[PDB]
């Protein structure tokens, strides 16, 4: 049962060669077990199966290949379906060779495609020279070039073939394709007219120079219409191919295009299963695979079954079936989760994973947190603000579970939807009691503030009319005072001047309580712990010491709190004695008889009692356990030493925290005052701009500046602030409370699952 | 872990035994020589027969 970590079994089993795929696969399928690594000698050589998975790492290479160029080429991948794993007979080579078929495939089409495309090209370019040369020792050449560089190219060749080279240009009818970038310029034809090879060779020197494309040409029409009858053959077979090329590609990329969502599952699949088979063991005379796991105790027969089915689904009919193992190292912890607990158990394992068989936090966590969260978060609107944020990520969540996960953000808020709820509605619930938002009332709650007639009455009637010049404070006296209060926090302590002390003395003794409280139930525990795991040692020099001394020193404090608010009243508040005072005379032995006055009879005996009896736990926790472990391990015929330091770094974290822990939860009263003070900034600041003498002046002001305010109260109050309050109660929970029981150190649980992938 | 143990012992006598046929047969390849002997005897008693006769 989930209030503690969930009981395991070690298992040892016998697993038949031919059932081991499908059972692994089966088990994966299942993904409630973990396989223990049996080969400690596991490398990339040294694994048992090197080449299932090599073959595995190059399908996933090919797969990878042939996915490139169809994304490149944005031919849509169908994604359609879900599927199982290929068979464990041999049909992973048929698959290679498809992987293989498409690849060379493509590497060879698209090489053609280029090839034959850059051929169609040039013989554009020399179908075009051929036309234009046709309105033509001696000698000449002719080529293209970007029209752009003929002006210079021309220049050069006067420049080097000093005043002399006869020559004609011509822009072609339309651009053509670059064959590399595929852009479309504006190329023209040249045509170059010379006296023998040197002046060749000069006027192909420039040519190269500007990278121009020069051809042979014919000397005569007749000639060149010979060569022309070739190329306007060769252009259109490489077009009639260049077409069937491209649409042989497309059938090849379309069959791939499918192929990948099938193969994509069936190769991450069976990468892992014989991943997890390189995990067993395989001795040199061993015919079976001896293996090991880790299984929930509950579901021992679940693993069995699909054991048994992976055995039925193979020509195998050995059922592989278990031991449950009894010399056992201690296991990994697993714990159950679903929406509204995984992010809470995530929480807890993030600080540390309990012990096997270990309480858990995270149960009582999953109220504690947003409890914490809403003492500190105490704003009435912020509530509902994060209650809204939270239910609209909810509301999405079946759309949201489809989208990208990239904004990290976006998926932390997404992923903690179900705890910010949670927090968002205690938020909510805190803020009210606390009659709060942006330090406004709620009007629904009655008051005890008195109307200005029942100061009237002759007596202090005087100071109705000084109100009218200065400032009065009411001491609250009987008849003029408007009695004791039914609701939450009274509306009027939002108004008043002096408000801060009223609320500052609930928020901080509150806190104060609250923390003995959790720190109580911590203690309480760590005693059904110790219990489960069996331990008399535990609980005698442990726990009972360790509540005693706490809740001797805690008991009074809070005890002499509530007492406080019952025993004085405003007829008797001047000369009040402090709360804080008589706490820090208890423990200190320190009242000079004198000063403020005593609260009850006997008190001083109950102060002196109390600390001594606290005193008198130290011992037990300090030594006398690690002096019973010593004479106990001289008759059972570890380190002493060890012993004292680890019992002695506990009892003085403890006997310490009983100070520093105690006061950490002041940062309740903390954050919540300067949350309070935040949000009464921020609209006094804002708000007022707004808050023209006229409708419309005003309200069209006010919509501008209302949603600045909503800008800043959200980024420092309902993320910032938010953010600081969910870190603390972490914290809190982290070591104040947790560190009364929950050890914290184990391995996570780790089934093997296709959702790995 | 008995069960392991178990099959280890029977998986060492398997090996064993198949060990042990090998080196038998192995002796049984040798003996060849000794086997073929009244084999031979045999023919030279039949073509020492056949000789007389056309003698």
């Amino acid at each position: 049962e989930l209030f503690r970590s969930e009981e395991m079994t070690l298992a040892q089993l016998f697993l038949q060669s031919e059932a081991a795929y499908c059972c692994v696969s089966e088990l994966e399928e299942l993904g409630k077990v973990q396989f223990r690594d049996l080969n400690p000698d596991v490398n990339v050589f040294q694994r048992k199966f090197v080449n299932e998975v090599r073959r595995c790492e190059e399908m996933d290479r090919k797969l990878r290949f042939v996915e490139k160029e169809i994304r490149k080429a944005n031919i849509p991948i169908m994604d359609t379906g879900e599927n199982p794993e290929v068979p464990f007979p041999r049909d992973m080579i048929d698959l290679e060779a498809n992987f293989e078929k498409i690849e060379n495939e493509l590497k060879e089409i698209n090489t053609n495609q280029e090839a034959l495309k850059r051929n169609f090209l040039e013989l554009t370019e020399l179908k075009f020279i051929l036309r234009k040369t046709q309105q033509f020792r001696l000698g000449f050449v002719a080529g293209v070039i970007n029209r752009e560089r003929i002006p210079t190219f021309e220049r050069m060749l006067w420049r080097v073939c000093r005043g002399n080279v006869f020559l004609r240009q011509a822009e072609i009818e339309n651009p053509l394709e670059d064959p590399v970038t595929g852009d479309y310029v504006h190329k023209s034809v040249f045509i170059i007219f010379f006296q023998g090879d040197q002046l060749k060779n000069r006027v192909k020197k420039i040519c190269e120079g500007f990278r121009a494309s020069l051809y042979p040409c014919p000397e005569t029409p007749q000639e060149r219409k010979e060569m022309a009858s070739g190329v306007n053959t060769r252009i259109d077979d490489l077009q009639m191919v260049l077409n069937q090329t491209e649409d042989h590609r497309q059938r090849v990329l379309q069959a791939a295009a499918k192929n990948i969502r099938v193969w994509f599952i069936k190769v991450r699949k069976m990468k892992a299963i014989y991943h997890t088979l390189n995990l067993c063991n395989i001795d040199v005379t061993q015919k079976c695979l001896i293996a090991e796991v880790w299984c929930p105790v509950t579901d021992l027969d679940s693993i069995q079954f699909a054991l048994r089915r992976g055995t039925e689904h193979s020509g195998s009919t050995v059922p592989s079936i278990l031991n449950r193992m009894q010399t056992n190292q201690t296991p990994p912890t697993y714990n159950k989760t679903n929406k509204f607990t995984h992010g809470f158990q995530n929480i807890v394992d993030a600080y540390g994973i309990g012990t096997y068989r270990e309480i858990n936090p995270a149960p009582y966590t999953v109220i504690t947190f947003p409890f914490l969260f809403a003492v500190m978060f105490g704003d009435f609107g912020h509530g509902i603000l994060m209650t809204l944020f939270a239910v609209w990520m909810v509301l999405r969540e079946s759309r949201i579970l489809s989208q990208k996960n990239e904004n990290e953000m976006f998926s932390m808020v997404f992923s903690g939807r179900y705890i910010i709820l949670l927090m968002g509605l205690f938020s909510i619930y805190t803020g009210l009691i606390y009659n709060d938002c942006f330090s406004k009332s709620l009007n629904i709650f009655g008051s005890s503030w008195s109307v200005r007639p029942m100061f009237t009455i002759g007596n202090w009637t005087e100071e109705t009319l000084l109100g009218s010049s200065v400032l009065q404070l009411n001491p609250a006296i009987p008849g003029v005072f408007g009695g004791p209060y039914p609701f939450g926090i009274d509306p009027i302590w939002n108004i008043a001047t002096n408000k801060l002390t009223f609320l500052n003395s609930f928020k901080m003794k509150m806190s104060v309580i609250l923390g003995i409280i959790h720190m109580l139930f911590g203690v309480s525990l760590s005693l059904f712990n110790h219990i489960y795991f069996k331990k008399p040692l535990n609980i005698y020099f442990g726990f009972i010491p360790e509540i005693i001394f706490m809740s001797s020193l805690f008991g009074y404090l809070v005890i002499l709190i509530f007492y406080k608010w019952t025993a004085y009243d405003a007829h008797s508040s001047r000369n009040a004695p402090s709360l804080l005072i008589h706490f820090i005379n208890m423990f200190l032995f320190s009242y000079p008889e004198s000063g403020n006055a005593m609260l009850y009879s006997g008190q001083k005996g109950i102060q002196c009692f109390l600390i001594v009896v606290a005193m008198l736990c130290v011992p037990w926790m300090l030594l006398f356990k690690p002096l019973i472990l010593r004479h106990q391990y001289l008759r059972k015929k570890f380190d002493f030493g060890d012993t004292m330091v680890h019992q002695a770094i506990h009892t003085i974290e403890y006997c310490l925290g009983c100070i520093s822990n105690t006061a950490s939860y002041l940062r309740l009263w903390a954050l919540s005052l300067a949350h309070a003070q935040l949000s009464e900034v921020l609209w006094t600041m804002v708000i007022h701009i707004g808050l023209h003498v006229r409708s419309l002046a005003g309200g069209l002001g006010l919509f501008f500046i209302f949603a600045a305010f909503a800008t800043l109260t959200v980024a420092i109050l309902l993320i910032m602030e938010g953010l600081s309050a969910f870190l603390h109660a972490l914290r809190l929970h982290w070591v104040e409370f947790q560190n009364k029981f929950y050890t914290g150190t184990g391995f996570k649980f780790l089934p093997f699952s296709f959702e790995h992938i | 872990s008995q069960g392991i143990q178990q099959l280890l012992q029977a998986e060492k006598r398997a090996a064993e035994k198949v060990s042990e046929a090998r080196k038998r047969k192995n002796r049984r390849l040798k003996q060849a020589k000794e086997e073929a002997q009244a084999e031979i005897e045999q023919y030279r008693l039949q073509r020492e027969k056949e000789f007389k006769a056309k003698e």
